[PDB]
């Protein structure tokens, strides 16, 4: 059950972010939104972009979430469920969301 | 946009993760 | 040497860096101090409301580097010896939000 | 449990000078052990600071007319600060909030 | 705010350099 703010790891193995809505990601479409996560870290200086510590995400190295790259995967490419990602980082995240989408 | 060009120059290599979204 | 707002110096708090908050009127004036918050190399700080995250590539600091924009500190202009560099625009309206979140200003 | 315009006695033998708290109380009620404070002096000579917010004696419960000195901030743990002398009117701390949005360009 | 402080400050147990540096440094203010 794939529910937003949580990351998981995705087919190329590289870890994403789910941006879509709880009530698209609870239906019988068969994609979802997300935005990929990248292990490099200097991505940080971008305005939209978000920083994750590993100690947050439970993935291996400290993260960066990248609003420019946005995906629609299947919701079948996603496997492993690493953890979510906390309110407060996730409002910063629909910050540079609604910033680089105009929204 | 200079924000987002000043980042872009201290980025001088492209994450493959970015790579990847095109994909 | 004319210490500016945005700009990232080695402080003896045990020689640590600290980021200058203190506005750049006050800074080209003849007070002798200037207020700073403390960054520490603890990149999992990053998660406290209003900590901004600062990337070693971006600081031109040896590490990666989290604003602790709860640990604020008043140092003599002299105290502020190594300009390391300045910290872009974008960054520090990550930090000026904090500043405001935690000061509640 | 600390709350914001509160002031604070604070501490080689100790010294101990007057403080108002400026970290706000969302942050004041957290599981942070530390305090954001501006320094609080008995040199009223600084009022003429930009900044800088006078407070009179019949209003901090103080010994002495005292000036908020903005350019004056500690980060103190929040065990320090015991004795509450009292707080600060919202009228004031709009003048504080207006010297701190100054020095700290905010 | 206060929650997510306080569930940052359970990953970061202890005290950190900046949260305690900066009380340290505090009395070198009030001194002068």
């Amino acid at each position: 059950v794939i529910s937003r703010a949580e990351i998981y790891w995705a087919d190329l193995r590289r870890p994403v972010l789910v941006i879509q809505s709880d009530p698209y990601n609870a239906s019988r479409l068969a994609t979802v939104i997300a935005a990929v996560i990248t292990s490099n870290t200097a991505l940080a200086a971008m305005p939209g972009n978000v920083f994750l510590p590993a100690t947050t995400t439970r993935l291996p190295r400290d993260s960066v979430v990248n609003v420019t790259a946005i995906v629609t995967l299947n919701k079948t490419d996603l496997t492993d469920r690493v953890g979510e990602v906390p309110a407060s980082l996730m409002h910063e995240v629909d910050r540079g969301l609604r910033r680089v989408l105009d929204l | 946009t200079g924000q987002i060009d000043r980042a872009l120059e201290s980025i001088h290599g492209t994450d493959e993760a970015e790579a990847l979204a095109v994909a």
